[PDB]
């Protein structure tokens, strides 16, 4: 994780991998599916796939390139992979796609062929992925009437009225050199790339600025999509968490940890030291859950989500759940702390020490647009030592005691209580 | 009575009897709630509760 970073009008951002084998090169803007309207609400979605389609695809393909594009809520990204030689092809088309072919990948017969794909492509998982729509109306209802509430992929109304307009418009407001940051992963040399990108110069819309908006803000509230025909019930429950660069950005991840995430069917997923694993693997209440400590620009989801078959018990899932999450206020204990500690490291490694070069180049780009530069996973693991059964007490009683929940779900969802039941479980009794 | 007329006997059995029905009253209060249990209660519609129930 070597942070090397250079301004002269583009910003510069690279990241050197003796072992590799491949490169990485690319462009990452900081807007995203929130700095989008209700309306306008997939033309990113639309942009990353248009991006990807076939003819902008067999060119990079003869070059020996592959196309990679990201759509996250808070940046966008468009990557082009190759040897760790033609690190100069991929420049070469990144100032092809955003300079030359800008139009090519507009005309009426591209731009109806991507509609139409995309259109499919957000009806099938409308339709069919249901953990991850639940997750979508999460953020949706938490945050509506404010920016983090539009999905990344659209929504199917406003992608059928979307037209090359919509793109222009977006891209002219949007793909800016003040709004973006050129990232380089791989083992490719700083010098190397900044040299080759140098060569070349021009502006196109330069020394322009992206529009400003409404600030993000947490909603308690709820929505539900009950469909009974579905064989299980999925639901993602969840607080206001903590926004990206935050004083417990850590703590938060570190608590979420501590709960974690289960698999009823595989054997070590039952074995792991989580307390509230002993509550549910009785009767047993789900099939798998996953706690999480999502994290924003404005704000932050801290919760987590499930799926069961277990339609009559669902009360007593969310029962223990939160039950469980109160003890962080009131008496989490040391070694579950410490638990938590080993296994974030791990996790975070896992993240930041992949392989891959195009998740660098997510992880490279996104970090320097909101921070300047890139975490030290050092300087992580660090301040998550630091971490003590005080610090976890002290967040707990801010963000998790007595507060308003999201909730949203989807199929058998019959058995799960009224918002107040469930809310009523955010705090104990005492004396 | 147990007697000919309403008389001490009268009162006095009476007196008992007024502290046992209240016992057999709420005997069939649970008998009644039995009942109420098994159907649920109705509502001003008059028709089906089933879709829409709270705590």
């Amino acid at each position: 994780a070597e942070v090397t970073q250079l301004s002269n009008g583009i910003v510069v951002a690279t990241e050197h991998n003796p072992s590799a084998h491949t490169a990485s090169v690319g462009v990452v803007f900081g807007s995203g599916a929130a700095n989008e309207n209700p309306y306008n609400n997939g033309v990113s979605n639309l942009w990353k796939n248009i991006f990807l389609s076939k003819e902008n695809s067999a060119v990079a393909a003869k070059e020996g390139l592959a196309l990679s594009s990201n759509i996250s809520r808070d940046f966008q990204s468009y990557i082009v992979s190759s040897l760790p030689g033609s690190t100069d092809k991929s420049l070469d088309f990144l100032n092809q796609s955003f300079i030359q072919q800008k139009a090519n990948l507009l005309s009426s017969s591209n731009f109806e062929a991507t509609k139409k794909s995309v259109l499919k492509q957000v009806q099938d998982f409308e339709d069919n992925d249901h953990p991850n729509r639940v997750l979508e109306h999460l953020h949706s209802t938490a945050f509506q009437n404010t920016p983090l509430s539009l999905p990344t992929r659209g929504t199917l109304e406003s992608l059928e009225n979307l037209v090359v307009a919509d793109l222009e418009s977006f891209a002219n407001n949007h793909f800016l050199n003040s709004n973006a940051v050129v990232v380089g992963t791989g083992n490719i040399k700083h010098e190397d790339l900044v040299n080759s990108i140098e060569s070349k110069n021009l502006s196109l819309q330069t020394g322009t600025k992206p529009v400003l908006k409404k600030k993000a803000a947490f909603l308690g509230s709820e929505v539900r999509l009950r469909d009974d025909t579905l064989p299980k019930a999925w639901i993602s429950l969840a607080v206001e968490g903590e926004p990206v660069n935050s004083p417990n950005y850590f703590v938060a991840k570190l608590a979420a940890q501590i709960f974690g995430s289960y698999n009823a069917f595989e054997p070590a997923s039952r074995l792991q030291g989580i307390k509230l694993l002993d509550n549910i693997q009785e009767y047993q209440l789900c099939d798998n859950f996953n706690h999480f400590s999502l994290s924003y620009k404005d704000s932050g989801l801290w919760g987590f989500s499930t799926a069961t078959r277990n339609v009559t018990m669902i009360d007593d899932l969310i029962h223990f759940t939160l039950k469980q999450w109160n003890r962080l206020t009131i008496s989490v204990t040391d070694t579950e702390v410490e638990r938590a500690k080993s296994l974030l490291k791990l996790q975070l490694g896992q993240l930041y020490e992949s392989g891959n070069p195009v998740n660098d180049a997510n992880l490279l780009g996104a970090e320097v647009l909101i921070k300047g530069s890139k975490l030290s996973l050092g300087e992580a693991f660090k301040k998550i030592d630091a971490i003590t059964v005080k610090d976890v007490k002290a967040w707990a009683g801010k963000r998790l005691w007595d507060q308003d929940i999201a909730i949203a779900g989807t199929g058998q969802i019959e058995g799960l209580l009224d918002y107040m039941r469930i809310r009523s479980d955010m705090s104990m009794m005492r004396w | 009575w147990g007697g000919f007329s309403v008389s001490n006997p009268t009162i006095q059995r009476f007196f008992a009897l007024h502290y046992l029905v209240p016992f057999i009253i709420a005997a069939m209060v649970i008998m009644h709630l039995m009942a109420l249990h098994i159907h649920g209660s109705s509502n001003p519609l008059g028709i089906t509760g089933n879709l829409d129930r709270i705590p």
